[PDB]
């Protein structure tokens, strides 16, 4: 989410993907590795934080006849320090993941990007805006051969070396 | 080729450590704030105590005649309960509270004490069952004639079982000097108890104080735990609410207040005085006195979890 | 064409997850130090007790008698403050101090209690105003001729507000058995106190204590708090401090215990003996017992926070 | 604030910046995107830190008349429970705060250097230390051009690929 | 030329904020198990109080008098520890615990109390050593012949020094009220106490009680401490413990209790009743209630922090 | 610890190492650096959270003598809610620093492998798998060059431009 300048609305079909044009008409096709990587990420996080606490504790207090005064302003003042303690933890907690799944996700997306990057050695050059321009004409089933890991980094070299 | 992120149009505004307002794509709760207007009771012991106290169930008033020997998983205090017929307090009440909600029950049994010289039926017009009644595990014991006086006794009674016993007397504060000279005649009068831990005093104080329940005098309430093969010895001459039997501990429960319907449908951990907590969420903004096996208590309404990632439109 | 960051000739140590003693660029610091020697009271309601006890505020020394009817948003206890002209002490003493420091200032009301047959103008040598007074808002009861006795009476008062009252009543505690009954008249005296939540028994002790204010003797008080459309009665006999007006809470305020200078000038919602803490840090190491709005203590002196980054030199 | 042995001291305009020497002479000007971002993160972090807490807490204790002590020291013992768990709470903050704005400032710079990286395809080359080595001479304007993401990636390619 | 990393056949679960079983290279424990069955007691004062109760150093009953004048760092109580001969018990008992756990040790003071006109070698079978004894710091006050009569008598102590002392006195309550007419003669007693601090009341309560060390009366036991320039007082007329030595505090140290042996080889700053916890982790799982210098004590039984990378095999 | 697929069990030598096959046999040798810079940064970690707390807390119970019902029920219910607090931090705080291990991890990690990279600016060419294809010949001596950083980045330039 960095120097991508913006989010794909019509990509409800996951996280990331990819979206070509070449010659042979227009692409858009999620990718599953790196959005259900980030997916299942996320759902451990959530996973993780929600819990039950085996932990029970009993009546201190008595709302329908009130202990002595002293006692009470002693329970009183232990339960506020404790409840602002747990505010303090559920506020640092929350943001903290928060800001470690924004990051997590833009960690998962920078990789996608180097991956596909590696993919191509010198068929392809970068721009400027996360995109690849070829120099030699993809097909619709290179495109797939991109997507799905299995293009050649030799066979079609000195095609686009030339240019 | 191109390849991008995804977005939507109405994003979730979250907070993280370097911002606060990142319109993310998607996002959950992490503070809990619906509630079940109910007491959740599936699948447990359920002892509504109603109009009887939690604390007369050892002394045993009318309202508490179905109440002596419960036995439940969860215990419910209610605001119109009472823990007297008679007029009178207990002392370290609060306390004997605590270790009846995680009792899980109470087991009475015969303590045994017969007399021999004095008479035992005392009642009033405030503990009224079929006429004048009074509290069903006690004796108030009062002189053999009208007025005279009260023999020197001692009574006791040695815990034959294997957990700690719960002994229980009360002291007859008189509304005046000449009543209780009436009831157990003149001179001073001493109600001695002992034990291996306990023992005490206890003189009684007779004077016209205000009005409870109709009536003037009282009747406080005493108490202590036999620990096994410990004895307890009542060394007394006047003004005794004898125990009649004791009480033990059956297990293990958990006491709440509270003042809506029981639901045996729903099921639940966490209750308090409005009802249930039912809820997976780490923390709660309901009630900070909930108790059983709750969320931990927050000031804050709402603290958004972001489950998306940075949400970036056109 | 190089690119590069910036440094800083004399940087910051700073503590990290990784290392401690990173030297960045910029930092600061999260644990406040610096402290006020002054009460900021700016916009409050300050009432400075001075030579006052909060609690005489309620009974009325001479001390206090500026006092008996307060109004604040800030209270201010001081060392040299006293509760007491004549010797005593009060039950639950804390208790009461922390129900009047957040009470926002006490309003007196008249109990309108009339007495036949008995003499209620006591005083002392010690409670001194143009000759021998005695406590402005409490009547020292005795009886009518020097020696004799005293009739069993019993007033009674109901509250008539929305709001709970404080009812304050004495226990004198003679020197002597004789001179108790030169007050009040042989025989035993008991100070019977009644509400739907209170009552007790309250028999007086005479006996021959050490000196403090330069006496002997003592004046014990007690309180309880009214509900509204609740009554309370004293039934009486002898050695009877009996209230003349009830107090009632105002609002809400602040107590404090400081031995500083009050200061108008700056505002502050931290306080401790010490004076008044001003800061927006979430952390301060000044004093762990502070009130108010403060910063949360810790042990540590300081923790600084990094505003800047790794300071590489050459 | 990795591979880049020291920083530039005299760099008094900014965070970070550029520092070129073609053949017009010497350039040293700040960056003011990456420089205001990270400002903002930390503005943002001590904005977040530094708080009031409304919670107004009373007097538990007695200072001029010490209180029971038993109860004194139920309420000192609860006192120095609280006074250990902000103490480490706030140890524990500051440590991780001071990490992660630390990795900022590195992750902008690294943003910074990957950005001037990709806005040169094929005209310049790398070298080792965080340089840009150019084959075809770039006047000053052409640098300016380069700082404010005006550079154009082809109107010079085939004069540097040759070199 | 490729470039990797390493990696193990068999790794070491850990759990992150992420997923929950990570299999890393290393890691450690941070959650203290390991517990040592011994009291470390290297390089510090230990006193093992044994069969002698904290309390009773205090008062001397016979298996305290090698405990009158002790001075450690570390104060050890044992279950077999009583701290009274004569059948009684102390009032306001722990927090004179927790005072004397802290104390560093007690330095006694003659307070020179002397009598004119009654008896001061009261004795009985319980206390024994040679013969029939009593407290060693304490002496039995009675009357001069067999029955006859207690003059009132008032008695007083002033602090000379630069700490506070330790008061202690105590109140015998009889078998009957014809064996404290016995003693100390008929009409009514009063202990009265006085300090600028402390003073009270006392008044003793005959009656036969149970039974613990084979006797039925009883002695309780009351304390004060005296501030530096203080004066105390005792107008007392019978049934009077009068002390005859006062208590100061030493400096400071450590008080536990514990069954388990002492061990002058080890060291060790955090104690428990079943040994010491020596460990450098901060968090342990052994013992909620252990006290000094101990890690954190925490529910889990095992938290493994990672100390190595990611472990993924061939 | 990313795309490169497995880690290399015989390497007992150091955490990362390279791993050469040119013509004149095999090379499997550690690093120095990145290792010991991650040994550092666990050392860090370990020797801040191992600390020892001079705060004393002395008894509040009795295990002998049980004290009052009521009071030892408001310090046993302080101290389960300090108990829970703790176990919290326990959790959060072991998490967060396995987290923030194996991040770091692969951190240094990417720092090394882009370092090699930057190191050779156009002699060798990116595969796929965390190598570097040769098109060169590089003996034993020039690998051990590549390894202490003292490989030339044109000296051998124009002879692997050719293929
Ligand atoms: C404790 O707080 C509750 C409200 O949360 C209040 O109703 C109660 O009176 C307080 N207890 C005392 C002793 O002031
Ligand atoms: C968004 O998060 C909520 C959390 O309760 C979940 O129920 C929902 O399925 C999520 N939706 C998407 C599109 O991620
Ligand atoms: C209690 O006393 C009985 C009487 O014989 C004995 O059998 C039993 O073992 C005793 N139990 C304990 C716990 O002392
Ligand atoms: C450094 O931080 C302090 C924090 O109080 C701030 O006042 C100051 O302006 C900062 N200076 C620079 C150069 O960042
Ligand atoms: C108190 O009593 C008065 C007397 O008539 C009545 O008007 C008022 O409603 C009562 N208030 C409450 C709260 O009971
Ligand atoms: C509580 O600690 C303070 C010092 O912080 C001390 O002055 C006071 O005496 C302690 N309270 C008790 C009851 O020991
Ligand atoms: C693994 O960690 C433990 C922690 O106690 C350490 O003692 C051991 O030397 C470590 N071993 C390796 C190979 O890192
Ligand atoms: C205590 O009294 C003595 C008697 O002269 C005096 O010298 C000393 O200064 C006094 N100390 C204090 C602390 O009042
Ligand atoms: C406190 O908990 C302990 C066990 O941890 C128990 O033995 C003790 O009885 C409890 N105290 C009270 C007053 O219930």
């Amino acid at each position: 989410a960095g120097f991508i300048e913006n989010g794909w609305e019509g990509l409800i079909d996951g996280w990331y993907g990819f979206r070509h044009q070449n010659a042979q008409g227009e692409g858009t096709a999620a990718d599953y590795k790196s959005t259900q990587s980030a997916i299942d990420q996320i759902t451990g996080k959530l996973n993780r934080l929600i819990e039950k606490t085996n932990q029970q504790f009993e009546l201190i207090d008595n709302e329908f006849n009130e202990v002595e005064k002293q006692i009470g302003n002693v329970i009183n003042w232990t339960r506020d320090s404790i409840t602002e303690v747990w505010s303090y933890n559920a506020e640092l907690l929350v943001a903290m993941e928060n800001q470690h799944t924004i990051d997590l996700a833009d960690s998962e997306m920078d990789k996608l990007y180097e991956r596909v990057k590696r993919q191509l050695r010198e068929n392809a050059e970068e721009d400027g805006t996360g995109c690849f321009e070829i120099f030699h004409k993809c097909d619709d089933d290179c495109m797939a051969s991109i997507r799905n890991n299995t293009y050649d980094h030799s066979k079609y070299r000195e095609e686009a070396m030339q240019n | 080729i191109c390849l991008g992120h995804h977005a939507v149009s109405n994003g979730t505004k979250v907070n993280t450590l370097t911002e606060r307002g990142v319109e993310v794509v998607n996002a959950t709760e992490t503070v809990e704030r619906t509630n079940i207007p109910r007491i959740c009771s599936k699948g447990k012991r359920t002892v509504d105590l109603g109009q009887c106290g939690l604390l007369g169930t050892i002394t045993g008033p009318p309202q508490c005649d179905q109440f002596l020997e419960f036995s439940a998983d969860l215990i419910i205090e209610r605001r119109e309960g009472s823990d007297v017929c008679y007029p009178g307090k207990f002392v370290n009440e609060e306390a004997l509270r605590q270790i009846l909600r995680e009792s899980g029950g109470i087991d009475k049994e015969a303590m045994g004490f017969t007399y021999s010289g004095i008479r035992t039926n005392g009642a009033t017009s405030s503990c009224r069952r079929s006429g004048s009644s009074f509290y069903a595990e006690m004796k108030w014991l009062l002189s053999n004639t009208d007025n005279a006086a009260f023999p020197q006794m001692t009574k006791s009674y040695k815990n034959t079982r294997k957990s700690p016993a719960l002994i229980v007397w009360g002291i007859h504060h008189s509304v005046s000097t000449a009543e209780q000279t009436k009831l157990y005649g003149s001179g001073n009068k001493l109600v001695t108890v002992g034990s291996s831990n306990y023992q005490q005093s206890f003189v009684p104080s007779p004077g016209a104080r205000t009005q409870v329940n109709g009536l003037s005098g009282r009747i406080d309430f005493h108490w202590l735990m036999l620990n096994p093969n410990d004895t307890v010895t009542f060394s007394f001459n006047g003004a005794f609410i004898a125990p009649d039997r004791a009480s033990f501990l059956r297990g293990k429960s958990m006491g709440i207040q509270s003042g809506v319907q029981v639901d045996a449908n729903c099921e639940g951990d966490c209750y308090h005085s409005g009802g249930t907590i039912i809820s997976n969420l780490p923390f709660q903004n309901i009630d900070s006195r909930a108790v059983g096996k709750c969320p931990r208590y927050v000031k804050q309404r709402s603290l958004l979890l972001a489950t998306g990632m940075k949400n970036v439109p056109e």
